[PDB]
RNA sequence: AUCGCUUCUCGGCCGGCUAAGAUCAAGUGUAGUAUCUGUUCUUAUCAGUUUAAUAUCUGAUGUCCUCUCGAGGAC
């Protein structure tokens, strides 16, 4: 006996989001991720009624998804995650109403594993380098620099290889025309390994570094390290140089703290309850996904509970020293 | 202990004599018992190195599958004085086989083991697949009875054979198609 | 009882309807039943070594049933 | 009506047919593989169609030889004739004809929210035809994230006599330099091609 | 003696010199040429610039990996630049 | 006929005959004949000649994608923990092939180990039913 | 080069050779054996 | 080998490889999409709080060693 | 080839001198009592033409006689 | 009819001469395996290493006293 498959109603799940300039027009294309699929939409500035560009599939299990833009550049590609141990970079082309793929690089196996890249990825605001990491002992970078005729050209890789690290999450870091940043979430479990009483389960904190591209020296050193006091999920990249401070929120537990180097002292703030709450008080709070919203006057930021509460985040800053926060009630 | 040992695991069986010595038993009694999964093989803990020629000297040395024997190429295959064979080369004769390519374009078109739970071991040919219920053909034609074996008449009243306890043949305890009259 | 003697066969019978043949019985752990070298044709007599004696005195008492080429085979004790 | 197919959360199919006048509960034949299981369907009263919770969709046949009537860790099984990775969890199954006037076929949602079916060929033409559209379309279309298709529909068990729709409509959006070379390496024209494709849709469904 | 550096496979293509012109690397076949080959600069530099990945001669040409090799997955690992064990030159 | 062995060579041979099959055929549904044959390979697996070991090394693994892992693995197991060391350096060996490539996919077909005193063995998310 | 130590092999063959063909053709006994010259199976013979 | 995590040898303890077969299956967990939405959608929580409980039994899981 | 030749000719040779060698369902030559490997029949035959096999004959012999 | 001899008959085992006529083919090296032959452990006990278990390897021959390995006494 034989099949045919046939799709008829594909899938509506929206697993990522991302907003970018793909056409190179002044109106901003979003590019989400169904399950299995990759999917184009044009919302409009007037009725907001969401045109459906493009729809793909593209027969792989796509796991992260981001979107840069060259430096100063005019256009936005796409870099996709995916699990095949293949980086690709696409770009949209508007006139054939279909992408085309720019880059397709090989950096390991093939299918979700535990020490291959391509789970978490991040890029920097100036699109220099982009940085790629699996969940353990992979963090891999190709850094992109546009050819002679500006248009894009990817390096060879590096190496930030360390043995035995569990990466929570990686996020770009803002650091303007300089060696650039990353913010690496990790966690040793070799401590938790080599203690038969259980006491390196507790009494562990997650690690947060930052790693330093260095072009000049062409590889990826370990510099920065602090211990977390409680173990957040995810953290977002604060705008730094020109436009407001160089640093990284963290969304912990019941808590947000900003976390910065330098001479920045950290700044925490309780993650605000409901009045007359029916939920069990042991349940606690983080955050889910964060939008930031850049604007050339100012900046903020948006965060969700598990309960759906938007909150706006700020930064109240001396010059470039951010003495407190402040979180106002926006939406749910 | 490798009695109480027997004690743990639904199919205690399993269990043997070097398997007390394991490192882990507590666990191989639950793994080897696992559902689809299949024995290690016996060569093993005998040192002969997997093999020797005594029934591997009996074998035929091959025979084709009916499939190949019906196409006709084997009577074609088969001699010649060495100054032949330089003949052979200044002489030289063209389609010697001169085969049918209808013939094999149909074959292996037009006309054309075991599961998974099983596996080979050294010395393992016939037996397990002759057995109390289980005869040959000609050994029939010598018995020469038409389409029980008559012994199996005597299997009633002497009783069921104390060799092979599980026994069941047909008509007695069992309630038989072509040869084979007992299970 | 371990064994037993077979006489009255034709020598198209060998080792392995003998085998295939009281097995059919009960197995025969020890089969013997001799290859003459010199005409290379057989007698038609065996020797049968079981598992231990029970197998046996039961082969006593079913064991003289069989009929190898229309005639008549000798099963006794040994 | 007749037998009864149990599901196992582990080690998949167990069939049990029940004796009624002994009132016994038989277990006469079940899977080669462990699976495992989120819910079955019955294509026929000889096959079972299931649902991997890792998204998998598996079809097992009885042979025809099955015994109806019974008493390492079973006696006789059931071979595996389809292994197809949706790549999306499918907690339904369901048996239909989806359009009227259509052609019989088997339905399947998911958990992403898409929902699609599986149709048996009639002529082993559109069979190998669709074969080599798979083929000269995999090499000379890859997928797009660079992941292989053949492996991502191979992806927990190898395919087997499974053809992914999916992959030979997009004989649509390659260029005309692709569609029509190809076309020439199938011998066909894109209109050809085209129409052949929507026949298996337009008869089957929408 | 002789055996692979894995340092981590580039973007810079492979190189092979007149003799091993033909030669998948790992499954050492001349069977379907299929995709390419990728070794680190660290690899391939400098005198190494268009060297042979084997004998150490000028690459006239570039090798292609079989399709045994590709449903292995072997392809993906380190760089398959052959190294003596002593140095590379 | 040949992989029964005559001598060795005929082992190795058909063996690589086996991984070469077993990469060209993959995906056009044929795995049923390939799992036959890998009965009489499994059993070769033991030795010590390097030509024969790597080439049965070749074998299973072009056996491991063709027939997929599943069935790979339901042979390997019991040969994991077994007393021997000769065993467990094999069949680690083997696992260990089996392991790298695949890895992904290997997930199901773990069984269920049941859980001891200091440590929970069963994974009890497969175990959610809506 | 081709000199060497004797060998039972080439000796027992040496035996049945010079048993069928007879002890005056030496140059086909010589021939049957590998590495040896029909001066060197003669005077092994005798 | 060695450096690639996961790989097995004939000293390869029980509680080793058990734990290793639950990290695998906790990255099976966080690389695809739908059966973590499984998860989400039998013991009522974000796909966030999923992933989170999951990356805090990676390090753990059976717990201590013996 | 005259390689071929010599194999051929030091078959036959063993044959004439030649009741125990055989040759297996391979090619390689046997002693059926000693249950031993021969590369070539004549290289095969001087172990068959040697003091040893012929021992494990007469120890056969009176195993059996016995 | 028997013995012996003989004759016949039947059955079974059952390559010419010459100057011998003249003349006479071997690659290498790096790794590695297999198959032949020859030769060695009647060692007793215990302890440790080691093995799946063997095997193997590694160490010594109830204690004290007296007399000339043996004898006696005390345990
Ligand atoms: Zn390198
Ligand atoms: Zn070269
Ligand atoms: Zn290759
Ligand atoms: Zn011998």
């Amino acid at each position: 006996m034989f099949l045919y498959n046939l799709t008829l109603q594909r899938a509506t799940g929206i697993s990522f989001a991302i907003h970018g300039n793909f056409s190179g027009t002044k109106q901003q294309e979003i590019v989400v991720s169904r399950g299995k699929i990759l999917e184009l939409l044009r919302p409009d500035p007037n009725t907001g009624k969401v045109h459906t560009l493009l729809t793909v599939e593209v027969f792989g299990v796509i796991r992260s998804l981001m979107a840069f833009r060259l430096t100063g550049g005019t256009k936005d590609y796409i870099v996709v995650g995916s699990d095949s141990g293949r980086i690709v970079i696409l770009e949209y082309q508007p006139s054939k109403n279909m992408f085309e793929k720019i880059h397709q690089e090989t950096f390991g196996k093939s299918g979700c594993r535990r020490i291959v890249p391509g789970q978490f990825l991040a890029v920097d605001p100036k699109g220099r380098a982009v940085m790629i990491s699996a969940i353990e002992k992979q963090k891999l970078v190709y850094i992109l620099n546009r050819d002679a005729a500006a248009r894009l050209t990817i390096s060879s890789p590096l190496e930030a290889h360390k043995a035995n690290t569990l990466v929570y999450h990686v996020v770009g870091v803002d650091v303007g025309f300089e060696n650039p940043m990353f913010a690496c979430l990790e966690m040793d479990y070799e401590e938790a390994d080599n203690d038969p009483t259980g006491e390196a389960a507790a009494n562990t904190q997650q690690t947060l570094t930052f790693y330093e591209l260095d072009l000049g020296l062409n590889h990826v050193v370990r510099k920065y390290s602090e211990p977390l006091e409680e173990h957040g999920n995810f953290l977002i990249t604060v705008p730094g140089g020109s436009d407001g401070p160089s640093g990284v929120l963290i969304c912990s537990e019941n808590y947000i703290t900003y976390k910065n180097f330098g001479d920045q002292p950290d700044i925490r703030c309780p993650i605000p309850r409901r009045r007359n709450d029916l939920d069990d008080p042991e349940r606690g709070m983080i955050f889910v996904c964060s939008a930031t919203h850049k604007t050339k006057s100012m900046f903020f930021f948006l965060a969700q509970t598990e309960q759906g509460d938007i909150f706006k985040i700020t930064l109240e800053t001396d010059e470039d020293m951010v003495t407190e926060i402040r979180l106002k009630y926006f939406d749910t | 202990t490798v009695a109480e040992l027997k004690q743990l695991v639904a199919r205690p069986d399993v269990v043997e004599m070097h398997d007390v010595t394991a490192q882990d038993p507590k666990l191989l009694v639950h793994l080897k018992a696992t559902r689809n999964s299949v024995p290690v093989p016996r060569h093993w803990c005998f040192k002969r190195k997997y093999l020797q020629g005594k029934r591997g000297i009996e074998k035929p040395p091959f025979e084709l599958p009916d499939f190949i024997k019906r196409t006709g190429i084997q009577e074609m295959r088969e001699q010649k004085t060495m100054k032949s064979k330089m003949r052979e080369k200044v002489r030289p004769k063209m389609g010697k086989i001169d085969i049918d390519y209808q013939k094999l374009h149909d074959a292996f078109f037009k006309w054309q083991l075991t599961i998974h739970g099983d596996l080979y071991y050294e010395g393992k040919e016939f037996e397990t697949r002759k057995k109390p219920g289980d005869l040959s053909d000609e050994l029939r034609i010598s018995l020469g009875m038409p389409v029980p074996p008559p012994w199996l008449i005597a299997m009633q009243r002497y009783g069921p054979p104390p060799s092979y306890p599980n026994l069941k043949i047909p008509g007695l305890n069992s309630p038989l198609y072509g040869d084979v009259f007992g299970t | 009882d371990a064994t037993v003697y077979v006489g009255g066969l034709d020598e198209k019978v060998s080792e392995p309807l003998l085998w295939e043949l009281f097995l059919q019985a009960g197995p025969v752990v020890n089969t013997h039943m001799p290859k003459d070298r010199v005409t290379g044709q057989h007698q038609g007599y065996g020797f049968v070594e079981f598992l231990s004696e029970e197998d046996a005195d039961y082969a006593i008492k079913i064991m003289n049933m069989i009929k190898l080429y229309g005639k008549p085979i000798r099963v006794n004790k040994a | 009506g007749h037998r009864v197919i149990v599901s196992d959360v582990q080690e998949s199919f167990i069939w049990v047919r029940y004796k009624r006048n002994e009132n016994q509960l038989i277990i006469f034949a079940d899977d080669t593989y462990p699976r495992w299981v989120t819910t079955a369907s019955l294509l026929d009263y000889d096959t079972v169609a299931g649902a991997d919770k890792f998204g998998n969709i598996c079809v097992v046949r009885l042979p025809p030889n099955t015994n109806d009537e019974v008493d390492n860790g079973a006696s006789q099984k059931a071979e595996v004739i389809m292994n197809y990775h949706v790549g999306e969890t499918v907690l339904s199954l369901q048996k239909t004809t989806l359009i009227p006037g259509g052609s019989e076929s088997l339905v399947y949602t998911t958990l992403s929210g898409g929902i699609g079916i599986l149709v048996p060929f009639t002529s082993h033409e559109d069979h190998d035809f669709f074969q080599h559209v798979e083929m000269h379309l995999r090499s000379e279309h890859p997928p797009l994230c660079g992941r292989d298709h053949l492996s991502f529909r191979s992806y927990y068990f190898p395919v087997k006599n499974v053809i992914d729709g999916d992959l030979c409509e997009q004989f649509n959006s390659m260029e005309p330099n692709k569609q029509k070379n190809v076309s020439e390496e199938l011998d066909r024209t894109p209109p050809e091609v085209s129409k052949k494709l929507e026949d298996i849709r337009t008869r089957y469904a929408f | 003696d002789l055996i692979f550096c894995r340092k981590q496979a580039g973007v810079a293509i492979g190189r092979l010199c007149e003799k091993c012109d033909g030669k998948c690397v790992i499954c050492d076949s001349y069977v379907r040429p299929c995709t390419l080959v990728r070794i680190c600069d660290e690899c391939n530099y400098g005198s190494y610039q268009g060297r042979c990945v084997i004998c150490g001669g000028p690459g006239v040409s570039d090798a292609y990996y079989c399709k045994e090799c590709t449903i292995q997955e072997k392809d993906r690992d380190g760089c398959p630049k052959i190294v003596n064990l002593g140095s590379s030159k | 006929d040949a992989l029964m062995d005559r001598d060795l060579v005929h082992r190795q041979t058909a063996s690589a005959v086996v991984q070469h099959m077993s990469l060209g055929v993959y995906g056009f549904g044929c795995e049923d004949s390939l799992n036959h044959l890998l009965n009489y390979v499994w059993p070769n697996v033991f030795e010590t000649s390097p030509h024969v070991i790597q080439a049965v090394m070749g074998a299973l693994e072009g056996l491991r994608v063709a027939i997929g892992p599943c069935r790979m693995l339901q042979y390997c197991l019991q040969g994991l923990f077994h007393p021997a060391r000769k065993v467990r350096d094999v069949y680690w060996k083997i696992y260990n092939s089996i392991y790298i490539g695949s890895q992904d996919a290997l997930i199901a077909h773990y069984p269920r180990i049941y859980n001891d005193d200091k440590n929970t063995y069963i994974r009890y998310e497969l175990d959610y039913i809506l | 080069i081709k000199g060497g130590v004797w060998r039972n092999t080439e000796d027992e063959i040496l035996k049945a050779a010079v048993m069928k063909y007879g002890k005056n053709q030496w140059s086909r006994i010589a021939s049957l054996l590998h590495r040896k010259s029909a001066k060197q199976c003669k005077a092994r013979w005798y | 080998q060695s450096k690639y995590i996961g790989t097995g040898h004939a000293d390869t303890t029980k509680w080793e490889w058990l734990v290793n077969q639950h990290r695998d299956s906790y990255c099976s967990y966080m690389g695809h999409f739908d059966l973590l939405n499984y998860f989400a959608i039998a013991e009522n929580e974000s796909k966030a709080r999923v992933r989170f409980n999951l990356m805090e039994k990676m390090l753990q899981p059976c717990g201590p060693p013996a | 080839s005259s390689s071929e030749s010599n194999r051929d000719r030091r078959e036959r040779l063993r044959q004439l001198a030649l009741p125990y060698f055989m040759k297996n369902h391979l090619g390689s030559y046997e002693c059926k009592l000693c249950l031993t490997l021969h590369n070539n029949e004549g290289s095969y035959l001087a172990h068959t033409q040697g003091k040893k096999h012929q021992t494990n004959l007469a120890r056969r012999a009176a195993k059996e006689a016995k």
